[PDB]
């Protein structure tokens, strides 16, 4: 499902300001990883991202096509193209602590700047 | 004749846009009976200062085309426009290469006309209101900022893509567009930052007159994802003085003058 900016924002609340990041700098970061789209499946040519978040099976998930992955958030990658934000949230936040917000490739070009557009008002 | 006025007395303001009857273009010929071979339309009425260049980067997408002509051709002559138009298709089947066949619709177009600006326009979208001229400003425009795919709402302060126009010399001053994009996104960011460094600024109409409907389309086998866009928009700095115009190379395998539309099919090549 295509979900909006604050439909976002407000699933994942209890990220705002871990490992220093904000909501706005998340609400940049996804819109331009995934366009909110909770199905995204994107080919980075011999892995592939899942979801909004756009988590890898190449470290991260276990998919079909590779079986032999690390799997290191202990989960299917199938789990990750639902509209249940939890467990996304929660493999994000082992990427975040193991390697860092260098993992998503758009913060740095994207969003160093002009953040306050990413504000939600909708509480 | 005299100089065309300032804002055109043939303006409607809003229009129903709808994509569920099947369109003819031998009907839409007749219908705009002004138009001549190559799809070009210069007033009768009066001189206008505004002669644009239509440029649609293109592969296998002619029922959107049909569409396209349909609802744009009668929207340009109530703007009053000296305007032409092009449809740059790319040949063979690798990665999908948007920006350099909008640089090929800029050079190709300068041999048939002294043009001084150019509209570069994606084949789906058309514009709810005509009050949101497609010509040239003196700030490179921003066309399509409300888009019923996000909203009416634009989707980030720094979007450029889908329809904007940049005048002859806002062009050249940025040494035109980036030719190493293949794939989708990050090249209209890119051209983004291309505008900024020369020190221009992105004007736009208000939401409400710049309404865009955008034909409902599944991603085009051929233009997935480009892994490689973010790391190539933080290097646009360097980049754009080596990679553009001044680097531009291609082939034209063809060159159709049709009544409404000029196509020219060209081998673009691969990114580098
Ligand atoms: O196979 C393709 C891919 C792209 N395009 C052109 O490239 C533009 C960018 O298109 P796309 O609609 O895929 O992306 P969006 O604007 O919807 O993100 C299109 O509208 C077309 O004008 C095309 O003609 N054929
Ligand atoms: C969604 C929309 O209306 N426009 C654009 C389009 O012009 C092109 O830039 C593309 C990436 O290749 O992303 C988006
Ligand atoms: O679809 C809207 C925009 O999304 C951004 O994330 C991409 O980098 C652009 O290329 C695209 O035009
Ligand atoms: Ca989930
Ligand atoms: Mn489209």
């Amino acid at each position: 499902t295509e979900l909006t900016k604050c439909k976002v924002s407000h699933a994942i609340k209890d990220i705002d300001g871990y490992q220093g990041i904000s909501l706005l700098e998340w609400a940049c970061v996804l819109f331009h990883t995934s366009g909110y789209d909770t199905q995204a499946v994107v080919n980075d040519n011999g892995s592939t991202e899942y979801g909004l978040f756009q988590i890898s099976d190449r470290f991260w998930c276990k998919s079909s096509e590779f079986p032999e992955s690390e799997n290191i958030c202990g989960i299917s990658c199938d789990k990750l193209l639902d509209d249940e934000l939890d467990d996304d949230i929660a493999c994000a936040k082992k990427i975040l602590a193991i390697k860092g917000i260098d993992y998503w490739k758009a913060y740095k070009p994207m969003c160093s700047e002009k953040l306050e557009q990413w504000r939600c008002e909708k509480p | 004749l005299t100089a065309c006025p300032e804002e055109s007395p043939l303006l409607v303001g809003p229009m129903l846009i709808e994509f569920n009857i099947p369109v003819d273009l031998k009907l839409v010929e007749q219908q705009n009976p002004k138009v001549k071979l190559g799809g070009r339309y210069t007033p009768m009425d009066c001189i206008s200062p505004h002669k644009v260049a239509i440029i649609i980067p293109f592969r296998n997408r002619q029922e959107h085309l049909k569409y396209w002509l349909y609802y744009l051709h009668p929207i340009l002559q109530r703007q009053q426009l000296d305007y032409g138009i092009y449809v740059i298709n790319q040949a063979g089947e690798s990665m999908f290469n948007r920006a350099k066949l909008l640089n090929v619709g800029f050079k190709e177009a300068l041999k048939d006309y002294d043009y001084n600006c150019f509209v570069f326009s994606d084949v789906d979208l058309i514009p709810m209101n005509d009050h949101n001229t497609y010509r040239c400003f003196s700030q490179p425009r921003h066309i399509s900022v409300a888009m019923d795919k996000f909203g009416f709402s634009l989707p980030y302060v720094q979007y450029f893509g889908g329809v904007s126009a940049l005048s002859k010399q806002q062009f050249l001053s940025i040494n035109g567009f980036p030719n190493n994009y293949c794939g989708w996104g990050g090249e209209d960011d890119d051209i983004y930052n291309r505008l900024a460094f020369r020190g221009m600024s992105v004007s736009r109409p208000n939401a409400v007159i710049g309404k865009t409907r955008m034909i409902r389309h599944s991603r085009d086998k051929k233009n997935e994802p480009n892994p490689q866009r973010f790391d190539r928009i933080a290097h646009t700095k360097e980049t754009m003085l080596s990679d553009g115009l001044n680097s531009l190379t291609y082939m034209v395998l063809e060159v159709q003058r049709y009544p409404l539309y000029t196509k020219i099919t060209v081998d673009i090549g691969t990114c580098s």
